[PDB]
Parts: C-alpha cells; sequence; structure tokens
RNA sequence: CGUAAAGCGCACGCAGGCGGUUUGUUAAGUCAGAUGUGAAAUCCCCGGGCUCAACCUGGGAACUGCAUCUGAUACUGGCAAGCUUGAGUCUCGUAGAGGGGGGUAGAAUUCCAGGUGUAGCGGUGAAAUGCGUAGAGAUCUGGAGGAAUACCGGUGGCGAAGGCGGCCCCCUGGACGAAGACUGACGCUCAGGUGCGAAAGCGUGGGGAGCAAACAGGAUUAGAUACCCUGGUAGUCCACGCCGUAAACGAUGUCGACUUGGAGGUUGUGCCCUUGAGGCGUGGCUUCCGGAGCUAACGCGUUAAGUCGACCGCCUGGGGAGUA
C-alpha cells in the first residue's frame, strides 16, 4: 500500500486546522500525515491527471526553491509537460497575454545564440546580454512554447505557491498539488497530503507524475 | 440562561452546520424531538437519536449536499419574549414554498404544508430553508 | 467563616441528620448564624464596607431561601422563623 | 448604542418580564367549526342609465371586527406531584496590594543639638531673588517629627466598580480546585428603591517632614496676571460626618448556550522507574497573535464586536443645553 519509504509526514505546530482530516500524526512535536489516506489520493490523483494527459496533457510542474528547482527541470520537464522552478513571476497565467512577449524576447535572442548577431556587437554586450537571457531562462524556461493552454497544473508546495495556485483557481485550472500539514488545502482541487519540501516525496510523486503523463495512450 | 432551548437547538444546528460538523447533541425534551422529527422527515437532517434516560440526549446527524450544508437558514419566530400564533388562513410560507415553517397545533408539531392540509393552525415555532 | 464544629452542630439541629446538609431549613439557619455572629464584627469597624457586601449577600440569599420554603411548606416556614427568631 | 447620536461609575434587589426537565389534570391564552352581528352610503368587481365623461344606478364582493355555542390540547398560562443537569448547602485545601483594626521596621528628607572645617552654597538656558563670618554648604555624631514604603515588581495578583503594594498579629468578604454527600427550578434579569463610589471641595478638632492651588519675591518676554527660579497658605495626613462627581473607559450592560487554531503568563488538581531541573492530562483567570464570521472602515475574533435567546439602560441632525 505505502510506497513512500521515508516521507511519512512532516511539519510541527504551524498546522492548519483544515488539514486535520488527513492527519494521524503526533510524533515528537510533529504530525505524521495519514499515510493510509494519502495513497487513496494517488487514485484520483494520477487518474484524472492521466485521464486528461491522453485527452492530451498540458501540465506545468510548478515548484520552486533553491533546494529542488533542478529536481523539477527533470523528467518532470521532459515529457508532455511544462514547468517552473523559480520565483513564480506573478500574473504569468492571469496576464499570460502580457508575458507572452517576455517569451518572444527569450527566443528572439537564444534563437540568435549560436545564430544571428552574437559574438559581434561588443564583448561588453556579450555576457551582458546573456545575463538578459540567463535571467529569462530560469523563470520562463518551462514556458518556452505553451502550445496547448495550461490545462491542469501540478504544484509541489501549496501555499509556498500562493500565487500560482490562486491564478489557476481564477482561470479554472484543475490544480493538482501536494499539501504539507501546515499548508491550506481547498485551493487545491486534487489534494495530495504528506511532506512537500523534502528531497523524497518530491522526486517520488514528482517523478511518479512524470510517469502517467509520459504514458497514457501510447 | 437556558430560558429558550428551542432557539438553542435551532442554533446548535445553525452553528455546527456552519462548522461543517458531522453530528450535534444537546439536552432532549418531548418538544425538541417532535421538531427533530419534522426536520428529518423533511430532509434537513440525516437522522436523530435520543441516548439517555434520566438525562436524555437528543442527537442529530447533519447533512451536506453539494459542499454546502443542507440547512441554509434556521430562525426562531415565536419565543418566550414574544409568542406568535397564526390561524390556518394566515399561516406563513417560507421561500415562496421551498423550505418550510414548523408550526405546533392542537394536533401536534407539523410543517406548514402539513397544518395547512390539516385545515388548522397553531404557534409558528421556527422557519427553515 | 463560622466553624466546622459550629456548622456541624446546626445541620445536626435542623436537618434530618448530619448529611441532610442542603436542607432549606439548614441553609437558612447556618446563614442566620453567620449574619448574627457578624453583627458584632461590623459593630466595631463599621467602615469594613467590602466585608459588608458579603453580609448583605448572606441576608438576601437567606431572604430568597425563606421565600422558597414558605411557598413550598408554609408549615415548615413558620416553625423556622420562630425557632430562628426573626420576621418580627 | 467599541471609535459617528446612544451602556446608568459600580453593585444588591422589590414590583414587573422571562424561565430546565417529566407525567397527570385544567382549558384562560392559542386553534377549529357553527350561529348571530358587523346600518345604508363609500371603496372594489361585473353590469345598467345620462351623445362621452364626471355624474346616476342594479347586483355582488368586501367590512380583515365583535360576541355565543361546541369542539381540538401541541405550545403558553393555571393546579398537582415529581425529576437533577440549572442554582444552592456541606468537606479538606490553594493562591491573592480583597476589606477593617492595632502593632512595628529601615532608607531619605526637613528640623534641633554638638565635633571638625572655612567662604562660599543654592539655582538657571543665563540669571537674580534666597541662604552663609551669629560659620553656611560640605562632613561626622546624637535627637525630634511627619509622610510614603526602594529592591522584590512582573501585558504579575485581588476587588462589583471606585480602587488596593514594607513587615507582623487579630477580625473579616469573595474566588478557585478535588472527592463525593444533601436541597430539589430555590433561577435570570430588574423601572422604582437601597448601598458603595477616585481627586478635588465643605464642617469641628487634631496633625504638618516633603509637596503645593492661592499669594509674595526673582527672571523671561513686545507684553508674561504664565511656562522657569527663591519662598510659600489652604490642601495633601488622622478621626468623625458631608459631597455623589471623573476620558468613574474595554469609551464595549447583565446572565446563559453555541462556533477552527497558535505561542505565552498566572493559579488549582489527577496520573508517570517523583529516580531530570520533569512526562502526559484536567479546571479557574490572564496577555499577545490569528480562522471563519462580523464591521463604514479601523478593528473584533471561544475573555467576540461571530451565532442565538432573556431582561434592563439609552440614542433619533449640529448649535442652543446637560442650559432654563
Ligand atoms: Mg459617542
Ligand atoms: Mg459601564
Ligand atoms: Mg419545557
Ligand atoms: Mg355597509
Ligand atoms: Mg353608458
Ligand atoms: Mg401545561
Ligand atoms: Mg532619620
Ligand atoms: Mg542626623
Ligand atoms: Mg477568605
Ligand atoms: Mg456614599
Ligand atoms: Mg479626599
Ligand atoms: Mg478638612
Ligand atoms: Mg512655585
Ligand atoms: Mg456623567
Ligand atoms: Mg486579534
Ligand atoms: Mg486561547
Ligand atoms: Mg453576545
Ligand atoms: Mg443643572
Amino acid at each position: 500500500m505505502l510506497k513512500a519509504g521515508v516521507h511519512f509526514g512532516h511539519q510541527t505546530r504551524y498546522w492548519n486546522p483544515k488539514m486535520k482530516p488527513f492527519i494521524f500524526g503526533a510524533r515528537n512535536k510533529v504530525h505524521i500525515i495519514n499515510l493510509e489516506k494519502t495513497v487513496p489520493m494517488f487514485n484520483e490523483a494520477l487518474a484524472e491527471l492521466n485521464k486528461i494527459a491522453s485527452r492530451k496533457g498540458k501540465i506545468l510542474f510548478v515548484g520552486t526553491k533553491r533546494a529542488a528547482s533542478e529536481a523539477v527541470k527533470d523528467a518532470a520537464l521532459s515529457c508532455d509537460q511544462f514547468f517552473v522552478n523559480h520565483r513564480w513571476l506573478g500574473g504569468m497565467l492571469t496576464n499570460w497575454k502580457t508575458v507572452r512577449q517576455s517569451i518572444k524576447r527569450l527566443k528572439d535572442l537564444e534563437t540568435q545564440s549560436q545564430d544571428g548577431t552574437f559574438d559581434k556587437l561588443t564583448k561588453k554586450e556579450a555576457l551582458m546580454r546573456t545575463r538578459e537571457l540567463e535571467k529569462l531562462e530560469n523563470s520562463l524556461g518551462g514556458i518556452k512554447d505553451m502550445g496547448g493552454l495550461p490545462d491542469a497544473l501540478f504544484v509541489i508546495d501549496a501555499d509556498h505557491e500562493h500565487i500560482a495556485i490562486k491564478e489557476a483557481n481564477n482561470l479554472g485550472i484543475p490544480v493538482f498539488a501536494i499539501v504539507d500539514t501546515n499548508s491550506d488545502p481547498d485551493g487545491v482541487d486534487f489534494v495530495i497530503p504528506g511532506n512537500d519540501d523534502a528531497i523524497r516525496a518530491v522526486t517520488l510523486y514528482l517523478g511518479a507524475v512524470a510517469a502517467t503523463v509520459r504514458e497514457g495512450r501510447s | 440562561s437556558m430560558q429558550d432551548p428551542i432557539a438553542d437547538m435551532l442554533t446548535r444546528i445553525r452553528n455546527g452546520q456552519a462548522a461543517n460538523k458531522a453530528a450535534v447533541t444537546m439536552p432532549s425534551s418531548k418538544l425538541k424531538v417532535a421538531i427533530a422529527n419534522v426536520l428529518k422527515e423533511e430532509g434537513f437532517i440525516e437522522d436523530f437519536k435520543v441516548e439517555g434516560d434520566t438525562k436524555p440526549e437528543l442527537e442529530l446527524t447533519l447533512k451536506y449536499f453539494q459542499g454546502k450544508a443542507v440547512v441554509e437558514s434556521i430562525q426562531r419566530v415565536s419565543r418566550p419574549g414574544l409568542r406568535i400564533y397564526k390561524r390556518k388562513d394566515e399561516l406563513p410560507k417560507v421561500m415562496a414554498g421551498l423550505g418550510i415553517a414548523v408550526v405546533s397545533t392542537s394536533k401536534g408539531v407539523m410543517t406548514d404544508r402539513a397544518a395547512r392540509q390539516a385545515g388548522l393552525g397553531g404557534e409558528i415555532i421556527c422557519y427553515v430553508a | 467563616s463560622l466553624s466546622t464544629e459550629a456548622t456541624a452542630k446546626i445541620v445536626s439541629e435542623f436537618g434530618r441528620d448530619a448529611n441532610d446538609t442542603g436542607s432549606t431549613e439548614v441553609q437558612v439557619a447556618l446563614l442566620t448564624a453567620q449574619i448574627n455572629h457578624l453583627q458584632g464584627h461590623f459593630a466595631e469597624h463599621k467602615k469594613d464596607h467590602h466585608s459588608r457586601r458579603g453580609l448583605l449577600r448572606m441576608v438576601s440569599q437567606r431572604r430568597k431561601l425563606l421565600d422558597y420554603l414558605k411557598r413550598k411548606d408554609v408549615a415548615r416556614y413558620t416553625q423556622l422563623i420562630e425557632r430562628l427568631g426573626l420576621r418580627r
């Protein structure tokens, strides 16, 4: 049943009353979540998740923190999936129409990286323009092309991603997310209990989500 | 003070409901019951339960349909400070007809749809919708 | 506020038995006891305004209790006030 | 009715209002039906008559009311008898600037007396008034007297509010906790009424170190009836008795029930190799923060300003006036 070796629960006081129904914790000043109620949330979780990924999966593995940013630009990145692993430039959904050209500048630049003008102008402009591009790259990588409009959203840390989730709620975007004990649920349609800032529960479910979009209908 | 229990019922409900509380209990009485009855029989609660003998204990199971609570509003109407009585022709109808009004009559605590059909009237205990 | 010995003595002089402690008659009498006792505390002092509050509280408590009995068992009421010696 | 008009400064309580829970009975309230009555006109509905209309008129409908009779008994009221959770009583303890009375301690100030000592001290922004050669201030010793209690001391504690801080005894009120035992709705609220109620202020007598309205002097200033300085009277202290007001404020009336959380403070109490200076519970009170919800907003938020009920107080534009 369980598969999460050691992600058990996490998070001490800072607990959010509304997160009681998924808590059976009480170990030494910290809640263990209800392991035996998380997994029934892989059912439904990766299900309507995939049930759309075969209807064609457009995702957004949104998750940040210099401590799991790269571990999101991974097979999470790779497949029928887009992502964000840095500061969630607020309004990036709700203002996509403004931001849509923050894209044009990314391409119209790297498309011109080993192309167009580049080694020319000055060797001032040089890395003094790749800073323009470096900056852009993170926070606006995963976006690159958005072919099929952001369709579901999968977020690591509910509240730490106040803004991201909110926008979704506003634009009618499913939002699948895992919520630590402390975080506020209900922003999340498809809720996933358990730890949300430890090198495992990430990768695990993260990697496991990559595994269900990346395969639905061949 | 205890002085008006029936409002306290109406309220312990109203409140627990707003607290998405599963169940709710309180001191019981002939009267509390008859209303818990109409409340179930009209499908505003799942089911009641009186568990005691010397110190009886009404217990109501609440309902929730969509995400909401089922009872969207429950108010007193008569009360110790100010009793209300209506004749048959002058009985009230809540939400145009949807939802109901509990009225006590010489033939027991029944709804307004009810007492109306029964051709009589009495004290209009509370409104519910 | 009155002794255990004294309070006991009166339960045993007014109720069915020691234990019948909350009997109307008893309460009244161990109230009536403390009030009278007190009359002398407030005889001297007199400016002990605060403590005075407590004493009135005793009188009005007793007053309500006396009122209760009378309504209940008038027979018991009369015996009481005689034997306790008040309601001139 | 927190901050806009609006919670009485606080309490106790008569009348009054309201009142847990059970069974029986009553049938006043309540409800049903029946009958009579509710003048005509008017209003309204459908018509009819004046060339139309206003106007006139037929007939209904309506008069939501009142009474009599007979019924129904859930709710309310009455009568009866209970019930135990509401409310009391009892037992042992706990904390406390809760009240009243008496006793007492050290530190300082002022004063009196004396040693030493000698020309200044004191005060301000700067000054001067003032104090010192009759020896001041400074220092030391002894003594008198009044007033208040450093440190502890703490969004600490107690009280209804006012408000209550050295230490000790005596008298005394309330609160809380742990067991069970007793009463059995004895309750809540409360116009009127009664009590209490800071400071100032009044009356007779005391008492008087420091402080200080008034008043005097010295300055500042254009003026300076002030702010500053040198003095200093009532007063500030005690007893007895008046006064009855304060931004008497949480500017939030009292009681009860209900509704996510988090970190403290304080105070009881149960359990745990007491084997840790603790470990886990379970009451009373308290501070901060914060959710729903509420709010004009600020904010409040299980100590509500949320959700409900009982009773009381009070508001109805500013000024006039809390005046006549
Ligand atoms: Mg005002
Ligand atoms: Mg007040
Ligand atoms: Mg009842
Ligand atoms: Mg007529
Ligand atoms: Mg005609
Ligand atoms: Mg009855
Ligand atoms: Mg001295
Ligand atoms: Mg001396
Ligand atoms: Mg005591
Ligand atoms: Mg007085
Ligand atoms: Mg005075
Ligand atoms: Mg005087
Ligand atoms: Mg002066
Ligand atoms: Mg006033
Ligand atoms: Mg707050
Ligand atoms: Mg709390
Ligand atoms: Mg309230
Ligand atoms: Mg006047």
